[PDB]
């Protein structure tokens, strides 16, 4: 353990029906898939933003089918590669079919 | 009853240490003694006597009907501690003189007091006149301050004594208790600025 | 010989090499008792006097 | 209803499993009306109101009248202090001989008010 404890966790009323409208207000919004920029970045920094201290999205037009994020892994002034290789892999599940993240 | 009149300060611990909070609370330092002199001088304060001991407030209900102006009482009074400045008890004066000599000694011949009153400290005879007095500290044998009867005074009697001053007090009219009220409250509205 | 001495979190996941210092220069531990005592409580007493 | 009313102890017990010991509902309700009653009027601190005033001279001579004029005071006394009770009828029979007032207080706590308890408190020291 960490020096933080309850006894358990979970529970819930679930619904608290009046609560749960925003989330189904909320859920219809959302997406699976990655897509524009900033849709990645914040889905990418869930992963590991503890690495990459902010990702930064973006693209060129001159070049289709690719996407740009900037990374610091806040452990070195450049991005070390072994992450480069382990991100874009776990990255790879969501990627727009006509679109090559980079 | 006063404190609360004005409004209560914020106050800041600092010069504990360079960062402490700051915290509201109700005002002691407004001096209320001067308040309570300007407004007092315009009647004159009336010397009154206690019955029995009892506490300051109780005792401030029985002469002006009201139990929340002790304060004028006391002011009047003007003694450095409600707890030990009020008429006490017997029982709890022995006890308060238990107390404190207890560490010294219990039942401490306190003083000599001659017939005519005079206090005589630190005394004591040599035994063979107990009329004639060598204090202590001398072994005796020599210089007898006193010759003659005197009484001593003990320790729990020492207490009563003390506690017996106290009794007489100088206070303001329960009449002008109301009219005086007024005068130190617009005063302190001079005084609030 | 056994057991475990501590455990290095690494912090994130990496794959097939790993290179550590300590910053605290190579030496990660140093350890301090200093300037506690535990016994002393607080009591009445009788000023004497 | 038991449960309302958690008040501490009087005598401050000692309770098994060591934590303060503690009157129950309606076991809280006699004692601070059996605290209210004894109590001489004046001796609170700020309160001179408070307490069921009793004069020994009065309470030595009993009359129907002292009698009906000390079942005033209590019936007064506890009406203002305590409003857990509803209704609330009080019984007093000064006892000749060693001029002892005994009390009957017969209640009603606010939550079953058709319910009626009765409690007995005697005075002596005439």
């Amino acid at each position: 353990d960490d020096p933080d404890f309850v006894g358990a966790d979970g529970g819930g009323d679930p619904e608290d029906i009046e609560r749960i409208r925003e989330l189904g207000t909320i859920k219809r919004e959302t997406q699976q898939r990655c897509v524009t920029a900033t849709d990645y970045d914040t889905f990418v920094s869930e992963r590991f933003g503890s690495i990459i201290q902010a990702v930064q999205t973006f693209t060129d037009s001159t070049k289709p089918g690719y996407a740009f994020i900037a990374a610091k892994p806040k452990s070195g002034l450049y991005l070390t590669t072994v992450q480069r290789e382990d991100i874009k892999n776990y990255l790879k599940d969501y990627n727009l079919a006509p679109i090559t993240p980079s | 009853m006063l404190f609360t009149f004005f409004d209560p300060i914020e106050y800041a611990a600092k010069t504990v240490n360079k960062n402490a909070p700051t915290i509201p609370m109700t005002d002691i330092f407004r001096n209320y003694k001067d308040y309570f002199k300007r407004a007092l001088a315009g009647y004159r304060l009336r010397t009154y006597y206690i019955k029995g001991s009892p506490r300051p407030e109780e005792l401030a209900n029985a002469i002006y009907g009201n139990p929340q102006l002790y304060w004028v009482l006391l002011m009047c009074n003007d003694n450095y501690d409600p707890y030990y400045g009020w008429i006490t008890s017997q029982e709890a004066a022995y006890q308060a003189s238990i107390q404190k000599y207890k560490n010294v000694g219990g039942d401490q011949i306190v003083y000599h007091v001659n017939e005519n009153g005079e206090k005589f400290y630190n005394l004591i005879s040599y035994d063979d006149n107990p009329y004639v007095w060598y204090d202590k500290g001398d072994k005796a044998r020599k210089y007898p301050q006193y010759e003659g009867a005197l009484a001593a005074v003990d320790t729990y009697e020492a207490a009563v004594l003390e506690n017996e001053k106290l009794r007489q007090i100088k206070i303001i009219a329960k009449s002008d208790i109301n009219s005086f009220m007024n005068d130190l409250i617009r005063i302190m509205e001079k005084s609030y600025g | 010989s056994g057991e475990i001495i501590s455990y290095y979190d690494f912090n994130y996941r990496v794959r097939d090499t790993v290179e550590i210092i300590w910053k605290p220069t190579e030496v990660f531990l140093k350890a301090f008792l200093q300037n506690q005592e535990h016994e002393t409580p607080w009591s009445p007493e009788e000023e004497r006097g | 209803i038991n449960k309302l009313y958690s008040d501490i102890d009087p005598e401050m017990k000692m309770d098994w499993n060591k934590d303060v010991s503690r009157s129950l509902g309606l076991r809280s309700i006699k004692n601070s009306l059996l605290g209210i009653i004894t109590t001489r009027k004046g001796s609170r601190p700020f309160d001179p109101e408070f307490g069921c005033d009793l004069s020994d001279q009065l309470f030595e001579n009993m009359t129907p009248l002292t009698a009906d004029t000390v079942e005033r005071n209590i019936e007064s006394a506890v009406r203002n202090y305590e409003p857990r009770i509803d209704k609330l009828a009080v019984n007093v029979i000064p006892v000749y001989d060693d001029y002892t007032l005994i009390v009957e207080i017969r209640f009603s706590v606010i939550d079953n008010p058709d319910d009626i308890e009765q409690i007995k408190l005697q005075l002596a020291s005439s």
